[PDB]
């Protein structure tokens, strides 16, 4: 899997409160948190399906 | 626009708002109930937030809430009929950070819900000048505060701000803050209001800033003046 798989969620600067999917490699398994709304990094997803096709298992 | 029917008394270190005194405030909702994002009532049919908050046609408009927590606060929800994104908005910069959207149903007017005025392209607002924001976005760098939240807070000069986030700030960009207070996450799309003769006028529409929502950083907003005739043309046209 990529290795953007393995960093930590980033909100980002801006400031709403936008729900996006990122994994977390440590429990195996896409979690939520909340997005700042800009300047996303690849480990953001807007849902759990793409979040686990893309770095399931990393 | 810009009068509340409901005179208000004076986001992190802000405080509670009195019921309905910002009246142009709506929250942005998914078409569950959650709040990601704050908005601003310009006439009957027209909601003015940031381009950053991806609002779709799928979520909503709730007019006259103050306590989300509440059940039987009576509010208006109104449906999205079209989402007016600027064009210009640069996702790299966060320059031209501003969105309009179109109400399927005119919202209902009142007490508790009404218009903010919209500056002139040509406003100057001077550095110093004391305004206002509000929102229901974090109180603490954790949960939403279920009351709608102010805070009183300075403009600052281009060159003021610039001393701290540089040559990030853009020319669609306004600063505020610095001051003991912060936007934080769930602030977004919402006003920066100053007085303009008497009656609030967005000056500004929430955008960015600290990434731990301090509150010794400038606040940066989209700057309505820059921006304006975009909304102006956007609503003769539509």
């Amino acid at each position: 899997r990529p290795d953007f798989c393995l960093e930590p969620p980033y909100t980002g600067p801006c400031v709403a409160r936008i729900i996006r999917y990122f994994y977390n490699a440590k429990a195996g398994l896409c979690q939520t948190f909340v997005y700042g709304g800009c300047r996303a990094k690849r480990n953001n997803f807007k849902s759990a399906e793409d979040c686990l096709r893309t770095c399931g298992g990393a | 626009c810009g009068v509340p029917a409901i005179q208000p008394v004076l986001i992190v270190n802000g405080e509670e708002a009195v019921p309905g005194s910002w009246p142009w405030q709506v929250s942005l909702q998914d078409k569950t109930g959650f709040h990601f994002c704050g908005g601003s009532l310009i006439n009957e049919n027209w909601v003015v937030t940031a381009a950053h908050c991806g609002v779709t046609t799928s979520d909503v408009v709730v007019a006259g809430e103050f306590d989300q927590g509440s059940s039987s606060e009576k509010i208006q929800k109104l449906k999205i009929a079209k989402v007016f994104k600027n064009s210009k908005y640069n996702s790299l910069t966060i320059n031209n950070d501003i969105t309009l959207l179109k109400l399927s149903t005119a919202a209902s007017f009142s007490q508790t819900v009404s218009a903010v005025c919209l500056p002139s392209a040509s406003d100057d607002f001077a550095a110093g000048t004391t305004c206002v924001t509000t929102g229901w976005g974090l109180t603490r760098y954790a949960n939403t505060p279920d009351r709608l939240q102010q805070a009183s807070l300075p403009l600052l000069s281009n060159t003021n701000c610039k001393k701290y986030w540089g040559t990030k700030i853009k020319d669609a960009m306004i600063c505020a803050g610095a001051s003991g207070v912060s936007s934080c996450m769930g602030d977004s799309g919402g006003p920066l209001v100053c007085k303009k003769n008497g009656a609030w006028t967005l000056v500004g529409i929430v955008s960015w800033g600290s990434s731990t929502c301090s509150t010794s950083t400038p606040g940066v907003y989209a700057r309505v003046t820059a921006l304006v005739n975009w909304v102006q043309q956007t609503l003769a046209a539509n």
